[PDB]
RNA sequence: GCGGGGUGGAGCAGCCUGGUAGCUCGUCGGGCUCAUAACCCGAAGGUCGUCGGUUCAAAUCCGGCCCCCGCAACCA
RNA sequence: CCGAGGGUAGGGCCCGUGACUGGGGCGAAGUCGUAACAAGGUAGCUGUACCGGAAGGUGCGGCUGGAU
RNA sequence: UGGGAGAGGGUGGUGGAAUUCCCGGAGUAGCGGUGAAAUGCGCAGAUACCGGGAGGAACGCCGAUGGCGAAGGCAGCCAC
RNA sequence: CGAUGUCGGCUCGUCGCAUCCUGGGGCUGAAGAAGGUCCCAAGGGUUGGGCUGUUCGCCCAUUAAAGCGGCACGCGAGCUG
RNA sequence: GAAUGCCGGCAUGAGUAACGAUAAAGAGGGUGAGAAUCCCUCUCGCCGUAAGCCCAAGGGUUCCUACGCAAUGGUCGUCAGCGUAGGGUUAGGCGGGACCUAAGGUGAAGCCGAAAGGCGUAGCCGAAGGGCAGCCGGUUAAUAUUCCGGCCCUUCCCGCAGGUGCGAUGGGGGGACGCUCUAGGCUAGGGGGACCGGAGCCAUGGACGAGCCCGGCCAGAAGCGCAGGGUGGGAGGUAGGCAAAUCCGCCUCCCAACAAGCUCUGCGUGGUGGGGAAGCCCGGGUGACAACCCCCCGAAGCCAGGGAGCCAAGAAAAGCCUCUAAGCACAACCUGCGGGAACCCGUACCGCAAACCGACACAGGUGGGCGGGUGCAAGAGCACUCAGGCGCGCGGGAGAACCCUCGCCAAGGAACUCUGCAAGUUGGCCCCGUAACUUCGGGAGAAGGGGUGCUCCCUGGGGUGAUGAGCCCCGGGGAGCCGCAGUGAACAGGCUCUGGCGACUGUUUACCAAAAACACAGCUCUCUGCGAACUCGUAAGAGGAGGUAUAGGGAGCGACGCUUGCCCGGUGCCGGAAGGUCAAGGGGAGGGGUGCAAGCCCCGAACCGAAGCCCCGGUGAACGGCGGCCGUAACUAUAACGGUCCUAAGGUAGCGAAAUUCCUUGUCGGGUAAGUUCCGACCUGCACGAAAAGCGUAACGACCGGAGCGCUGUCUCGGCGAGGG
RNA sequence: GAGCUAGCCCUGGCCAGGGUGAAGCUGGGGUGAGACCCAGUGGAGGCCCGAACCGGUGGGGGAUGCAAACCCCUCGGAUGA
RNA sequence: UGGUUCGUGGAGCCAUGGGGGAAUCUGGGCGGACCACCGCCUAAGGCUAAGUACUCCGGGUGACCGAUAGCGCACCAGUAC
């Protein structure tokens, strides 16, 4: 339930900020946070290779448990659930009856002070890990691995989800967060239930500012720069784009399908994306 | 206003320096060179 | 300056490829209707902007003149 | 001290008027169509939405004050 | 206090018929549509038939001149 | 073209006369007053404002009159821009 | 003899401009061959959130002293940051190293690249970050937390005693963290004292005083006192912290919980060691047995790892504590005490500048701390002033034009000009009061007005203390006094009406453009299923992202409101296993060369044969495009209506002489005495139009228009005065 | 060659004083319970005024300069992109 | 595809990144597509003086310079700046 501000500023008349409801515990578990390196969108030749990074908030990398495989049979507790700034979810804090701690992402409707568990017999019941294949058919599911044993992988960011469609084989057809349906390996885990803070999309930044804290540095476009700097640039006074709508590189923008032609995973999409 | 030289010893030291010459092959041309010439020093003299 | 056009009453084919001008509408006479329109059957009307030339023969090809749109008239 | 009123500044209400603009009423014999009264030739009316030279048309839902 | 009837309302659950679309099969020269047609769709294998899949929406018979609500209005089935 | 800096304004003027006013005249379809037209005449004078970058032009209020041109469309080693 | 030739010399301009902030000078005395310029004294002025003091960087003997004046110094020079010579920088505690890690750099392993080289986990290097033991005073011409004095402390080695399962580059804890706001108690710093110490002073009309002037502290171990921080104790089980673990984590059990206790800082006190003014006398000596106390103000600094709220969610490693492991328990470590040991480098001086960066002793540039007092509402603002430091390295005269900076002005008040350009006006605080419109925040300091000093009297509340006095802080009422004037100096908005453009705060052409341009939240399209797409790279490898479609790349549009129409014929993109074309390769009908021949060698048709192109569809917030002629109504005029040619389709809502209208100063209305601009309308829109978005929009703007009030030397129209030239 | 300048990374530091007064919280009120209203408390913000600091709007000076971008008056930002 | 005079040319020869892939003398390469004949030569392992190139160094000699010449430097020069 996004919270909203009186105007009285011109930038508060619309930045709306996560309620914050859910979250019980306002500092990481120290054993495990590890610092995150901030790259300013540079690689290591020091070149930018991805443009308009920078500048955001410091932040400390909180280890996330993608492999709930790690400990079959071991049932956790919920102690906690936790803002992480790496992470449109939210994170929640796992006391192991092992006594290790660990890091899931929080599905939505999961409460603290309950048990999870992960393996091949562990109930159907919302945060519990299993392997696809024993996920019944028709089930909403999370935190999906594309590859047995690979980690976890699709379905991640907050409010999304996968339902399961059927088995054929060792696999069973997913409909991903695109729309998208796709074969996945009956022995890649996932988490039952959808991805918590799921009003995360329902936030306005509000202004400027809030998107040079989030590292986003401002954006220019092609039509504002020179010839020599983009397919857009130019021009005497204002400018249509005068040619297929390009990037800064010269590839088309408007409908170019970009994925490798002959890439061996097509064999497991079965239908393209939605909307 | 602000000029252009703002000298500090480091900075002449860690890149115009011996052996930051030394490391690079044209670093190592250049101190050739100086010695071909006769240069009374082949580095800058910044006096840490 | 460059380009395209002018032909029955109105709007357009024919010109490029010389001989023969055609389509819709309108106009005239007749039918149907109690009557009008619509509709049906028939018919008339154009020397092709003008003068000159080529030709056996010019709406048609070449030249001038009249006119109509369209484009340009930049560095100053 | 109060004090008629004069002066400066800002409000409120009404009245007349105003290039232009909106529909309205009325007007013996104008132009276009034919929406309604017969099932009026697509039954009509209706609240709303969108559209159209115009009456109107159409979608959704409702009413019979609808025929047979 | 003891009983009864009911599409009264809300939440969640779920069941079948139908249509569209998708895939496999089999199959051929038309399908569709109207007052009559054309547009459209079909040898790039449609229409018609069978099997599998996905999804949304509305609840056939019961059903009635019926029942319920203050009105607007309420109809598969189950439970709260 | 191994550089002769543009329009307009401001400042400072100076000359020409094909004269706007002032002075002297002839003709008048000149009664007077006031005009028309032409001749002589360059001594002096020839306003303030609204609009527009404007020169010009239109307008307001006056005026004896609100003249027209030349001086590198006078004048940026004088200003403005 | 010429090349705006080359190198050098010397002219011309010319005794000309200038001599570098307008903070400012004058006299006496001294030194000396020589003095506006050096030394001393008295007077005058300037800075004083500095133009004073202290660090850091950079500079590198410029520091102190003697002797010098050729050049350097914009003049002079006896002087100097200049010449010559001598002297001067002292550390276990300050800073750096023998400690740690950050970005980054490097790099056993490993990967990659013609060569050169590029990557890369560990590890190593890397600091103004973490960690770590010295405070006060004295002394030199010149160094001082470094020498000396006083009082403290750290580490290493060996020894003694007491205690313990001792032992680590391995496990764990800790270190360890943001932004704003902030409590309590202190310290720095400051104000006052009718108290304490002091050489003195009585003037020029008065005062021998509760007079004037000066000063009234700094450091400190243990112990104690005040204020804080940090912190539960025990037991059982244990499968996790990549061996072990008695530690940590997880579960249950029993006690203690705003406490207490234990520990750790700050402050006060503290044995003791130091300091100690004005004035006088020659940096010294005296004052002086100096005194060293009371009250108030009081931090942004301290207690500190404090508290609270918020979202954008806020380093690492070592020191340190604990756990164990090999090994070892003749050890080893822990504690207390003693003796010994404790290396290298910096240390002068300048340091907002005459010593650094600007060719200069250059009006520019340069990070951190301290930065006193009074009054003005506050403050680091402003005026004056303390400590301290300066008068800016050419002067003296004169009193023109003209230039600069400044002061004033009769009557008028924008008549100036492209434009109120510039300069006036307004100006802080307290109180009264405040419109359209609005997104209900705003617009707003709207507008406009009153008050403001000093004296006497009465009184309300707060802090400290005690609840009282005292000092200090917010106030209210009554009566008066004076001047032209009471924020009496200085610092301190002119206002309003209405358009255009852009929502807004932001950003930009360093050195002619700060804008209407860029950015921006927000909207849409499109790509991307993850070894993602995209980007940098020959590659390995990186960014993307330790992210996963509520995500990431690209593109246009640009808050918000109401909206965004028709065209897919062309171009782009997307879909389409048919057909057409199509390269190498397959195929080899059929020819050729050569040989006696077996054979070797060459050419070669049909046919099979990818993508691309053709072809069939889709697609506009994809590239883009959105007609002409003629006729028609019972006055005229004009056409709701009609005819016909064309097109892929013929511009919709809304707006319109516009940041777009050529003809144009269109026409009409408003405003003006007068309006090529302005504002409101009309619509024959040369040549608006819907995300190169269309039409509006409160708020905002050193943006560009128009008008008005206020006020003025802008002007009529100039005058006088000041200072630097 | 990034000791100027541009962006980013890591690690530190700086921003006098005054003004406005969001949410929340407390109490009151209101209702079946609510929404909501009022007062107090609170101290939010690419909020407002104004030094340091960062700028460079208009004008004047400077133009073989003090200066190869400076000086004076004025003006923008100043808890934030 | 490179080398050769050889730029696709009748294009051999030498070399070789890709593909296919033998033989040991009765074997194999060459004589400018190819074939016959006639000849030359023995590939896929290595080494090898001398004659040749150069002048930092030393000496000798000039119809070479003579301080603006001759080396940038006759001299404390790859210095000062
Ligand atoms: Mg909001
Ligand atoms: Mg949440
Ligand atoms: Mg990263
Ligand atoms: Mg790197
Ligand atoms: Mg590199
Ligand atoms: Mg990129
Ligand atoms: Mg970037
Ligand atoms: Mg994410
Ligand atoms: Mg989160
Ligand atoms: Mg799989
Ligand atoms: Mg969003
Ligand atoms: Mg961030
Ligand atoms: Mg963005
Ligand atoms: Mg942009
Ligand atoms: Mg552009
Ligand atoms: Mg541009
Ligand atoms: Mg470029
Ligand atoms: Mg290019
Ligand atoms: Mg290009
Ligand atoms: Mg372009
Ligand atoms: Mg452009
Ligand atoms: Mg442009
Ligand atoms: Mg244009
Ligand atoms: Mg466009
Ligand atoms: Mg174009
Ligand atoms: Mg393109
Ligand atoms: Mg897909
Ligand atoms: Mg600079
Ligand atoms: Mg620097
Ligand atoms: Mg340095
Ligand atoms: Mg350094
Ligand atoms: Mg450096
Ligand atoms: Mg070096
Ligand atoms: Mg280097
Ligand atoms: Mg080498
Ligand atoms: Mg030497
Ligand atoms: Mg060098
Ligand atoms: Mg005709
Ligand atoms: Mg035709
Ligand atoms: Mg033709
Ligand atoms: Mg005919
Ligand atoms: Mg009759
Ligand atoms: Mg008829
Ligand atoms: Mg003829
Ligand atoms: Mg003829
Ligand atoms: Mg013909
Ligand atoms: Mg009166
Ligand atoms: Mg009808
Ligand atoms: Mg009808
Ligand atoms: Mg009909
Ligand atoms: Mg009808
Ligand atoms: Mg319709
Ligand atoms: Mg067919
Ligand atoms: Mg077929
Ligand atoms: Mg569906
Ligand atoms: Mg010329
Ligand atoms: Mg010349
Ligand atoms: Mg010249
Ligand atoms: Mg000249
Ligand atoms: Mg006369
Ligand atoms: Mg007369
Ligand atoms: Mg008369
Ligand atoms: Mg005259
Ligand atoms: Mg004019
Ligand atoms: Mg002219
Ligand atoms: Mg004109
Ligand atoms: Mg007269
Ligand atoms: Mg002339
Ligand atoms: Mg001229
Ligand atoms: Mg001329
Ligand atoms: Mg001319
Ligand atoms: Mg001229
Ligand atoms: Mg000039
Ligand atoms: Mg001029
Ligand atoms: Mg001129
Ligand atoms: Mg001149
Ligand atoms: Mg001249
Ligand atoms: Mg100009
Ligand atoms: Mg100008
Ligand atoms: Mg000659
Ligand atoms: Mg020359
Ligand atoms: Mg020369
Ligand atoms: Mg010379
Ligand atoms: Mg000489
Ligand atoms: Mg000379
Ligand atoms: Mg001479
Ligand atoms: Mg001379
Ligand atoms: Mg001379
Ligand atoms: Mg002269
Ligand atoms: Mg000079
Ligand atoms: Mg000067
Ligand atoms: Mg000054
Ligand atoms: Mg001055
Ligand atoms: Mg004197
Ligand atoms: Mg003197
Ligand atoms: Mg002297
Ligand atoms: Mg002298
Ligand atoms: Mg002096
Ligand atoms: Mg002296
Ligand atoms: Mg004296
Ligand atoms: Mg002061
Ligand atoms: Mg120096
Ligand atoms: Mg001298
Ligand atoms: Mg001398
Ligand atoms: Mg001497
Ligand atoms: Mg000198
Ligand atoms: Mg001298
Ligand atoms: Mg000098
Ligand atoms: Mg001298
Ligand atoms: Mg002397
Ligand atoms: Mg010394
Ligand atoms: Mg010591
Ligand atoms: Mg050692
Ligand atoms: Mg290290
Ligand atoms: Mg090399
Ligand atoms: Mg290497
Ligand atoms: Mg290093
Ligand atoms: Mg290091
Ligand atoms: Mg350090
Ligand atoms: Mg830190
Ligand atoms: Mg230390
Ligand atoms: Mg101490
Ligand atoms: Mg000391
Ligand atoms: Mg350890
Ligand atoms: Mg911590
Ligand atoms: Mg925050
Ligand atoms: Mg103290
Ligand atoms: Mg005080
Ligand atoms: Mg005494
Ligand atoms: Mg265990
Ligand atoms: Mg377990
Ligand atoms: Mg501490
Ligand atoms: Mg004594
Ligand atoms: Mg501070
Ligand atoms: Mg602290
Ligand atoms: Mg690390
Ligand atoms: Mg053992
Ligand atoms: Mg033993
Ligand atoms: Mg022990
Ligand atoms: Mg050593
Ligand atoms: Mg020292
Ligand atoms: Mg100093
Ligand atoms: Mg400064
Ligand atoms: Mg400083
Ligand atoms: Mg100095
Ligand atoms: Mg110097
Ligand atoms: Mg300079
Ligand atoms: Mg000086
Ligand atoms: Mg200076
Ligand atoms: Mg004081
Ligand atoms: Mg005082
Ligand atoms: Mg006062
Ligand atoms: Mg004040
Ligand atoms: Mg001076
Ligand atoms: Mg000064
Ligand atoms: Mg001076
Ligand atoms: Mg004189
Ligand atoms: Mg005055
Ligand atoms: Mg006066
Ligand atoms: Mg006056
Ligand atoms: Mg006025
Ligand atoms: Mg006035
Ligand atoms: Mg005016
Ligand atoms: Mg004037
Ligand atoms: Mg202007
Ligand atoms: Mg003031
Ligand atoms: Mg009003
Ligand atoms: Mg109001
Ligand atoms: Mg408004
Ligand atoms: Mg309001
Ligand atoms: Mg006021
Ligand atoms: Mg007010
Ligand atoms: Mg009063
Ligand atoms: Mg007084
Ligand atoms: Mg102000
Ligand atoms: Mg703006
Ligand atoms: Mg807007
Ligand atoms: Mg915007
Ligand atoms: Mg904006
Ligand atoms: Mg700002
Ligand atoms: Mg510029
Ligand atoms: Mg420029
Ligand atoms: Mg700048
Ligand atoms: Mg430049
Ligand atoms: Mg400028
Ligand atoms: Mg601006
Ligand atoms: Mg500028
Ligand atoms: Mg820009
Ligand atoms: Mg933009
Ligand atoms: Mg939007
Ligand atoms: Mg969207
Ligand atoms: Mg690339
Ligand atoms: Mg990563
Ligand atoms: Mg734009
Ligand atoms: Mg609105
Ligand atoms: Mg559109
Ligand atoms: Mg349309
Ligand atoms: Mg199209
Ligand atoms: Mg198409
Ligand atoms: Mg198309
Ligand atoms: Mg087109
Ligand atoms: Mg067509
Ligand atoms: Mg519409
Ligand atoms: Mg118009
Ligand atoms: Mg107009
Ligand atoms: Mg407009
Ligand atoms: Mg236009
Ligand atoms: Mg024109
Ligand atoms: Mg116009
Ligand atoms: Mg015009
Ligand atoms: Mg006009
Ligand atoms: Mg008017
Ligand atoms: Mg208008
Ligand atoms: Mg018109
Ligand atoms: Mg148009
Ligand atoms: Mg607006
Ligand atoms: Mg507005
Ligand atoms: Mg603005
Ligand atoms: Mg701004
Ligand atoms: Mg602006
Ligand atoms: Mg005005
Ligand atoms: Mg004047
Ligand atoms: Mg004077
Ligand atoms: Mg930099
Ligand atoms: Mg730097
Ligand atoms: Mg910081
Ligand atoms: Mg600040
Ligand atoms: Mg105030
Ligand atoms: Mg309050
Ligand atoms: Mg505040
Ligand atoms: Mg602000
Ligand atoms: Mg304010
Ligand atoms: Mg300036
Ligand atoms: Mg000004
Ligand atoms: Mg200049
Ligand atoms: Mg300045
Ligand atoms: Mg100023
Ligand atoms: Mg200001
Ligand atoms: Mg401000
Ligand atoms: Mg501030
Ligand atoms: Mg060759
Ligand atoms: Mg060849
Ligand atoms: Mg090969
Ligand atoms: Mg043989
Ligand atoms: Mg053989
Ligand atoms: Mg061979
Ligand atoms: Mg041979
Ligand atoms: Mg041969
Ligand atoms: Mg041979
Ligand atoms: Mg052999
Ligand atoms: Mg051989
Ligand atoms: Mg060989
Ligand atoms: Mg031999
Ligand atoms: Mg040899
Ligand atoms: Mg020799
Ligand atoms: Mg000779
Ligand atoms: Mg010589
Ligand atoms: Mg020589
Ligand atoms: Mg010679
Ligand atoms: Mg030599
Ligand atoms: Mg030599
Ligand atoms: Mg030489
Ligand atoms: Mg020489
Ligand atoms: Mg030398
Ligand atoms: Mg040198």
């Amino acid at each position: 339930a996004v919270k909203k501000f009186k105007p009285y500023t011109p930038s508060r008349r619309f930045m709306t900020v996560a309620d914050f409801s859910e979250i019980t515990k306002t500092e990481p578990e120290k054993s495990l946070v590890k610092p995150l390196k901030k790259t300013g969108g540079r690689n290591n030749q020091g070149r930018i290779t991805v443009r308009f990074r920078g500048g955001g908030h410091k932040r400390l990398y909180r280890i996330i448990d993608f492999k709930r495989w790690d400990k079959v049979g071991i049932p956790a507790k919920v102690a906690a659930i936790e803002y992480d700034p790496n992470r449109s979810a939210r994170i929640a804090l796992l006391h192991y009856v092992d006594g290790e701690k660990r890091y899931i992402i929080a599905p939505d409707g999961l409460q603290v002070g309950q048990q999870v568990v992960a393996g091949p017999d562990a109930p159907i019941q919302v945060g519990n890990a299993l392997p696809l294949r024993f996920i019944p058919v028709g089930t909403v599911v999370h935190a999906v691995e594309l590859e047995p044993k690979k980690g976890a992988k699709l379905a991640r960011a907050a409010g999304t989800s996968a339902q399961i469609q059927g088995r054929e084989g060792d696999y069973v057809i997913l409909r991903l967060p695109s729309g998208e349906l796709r074969k996945v390996h009956g022995e890649c885990y996932a988490t039952v239930g959808a991805v918590g803070n799921a009003d995360h999309k329902n936030i306005v930044l509000g202004k400027a500012g809030r998107s040079r804290w989030l590292g986003r540095r401002p954006h220019v476009r092609g039509a504002a720069m020179n010839p020599v700097d983009h397919p857009h640039g130019g021009g005497e006074g204002r400018a249509p784009r005068g040619r297929p709508p390009a990037s800064p590189w010269g590839w088309q923008t408007k409908g170019l399908k970009t994925r490798k032609r002959r890439k061996p995973s097509s064999r497991f999409i079965i239908a393209r994306r939605k909307k | 206003m602000k000029r252009t030289w703002q000298p500090n010893r480091r900075k002449r030291a860690k890149t115009h320096g011996f052996r930051a010459r030394m490391r690079t092959p044209g670093g190592r041309k250049v101190l050739k060179r100086r010695r071909q010439k006769g240069r009374w020093r082949l580095t800058p003299a910044v006096r840490k």
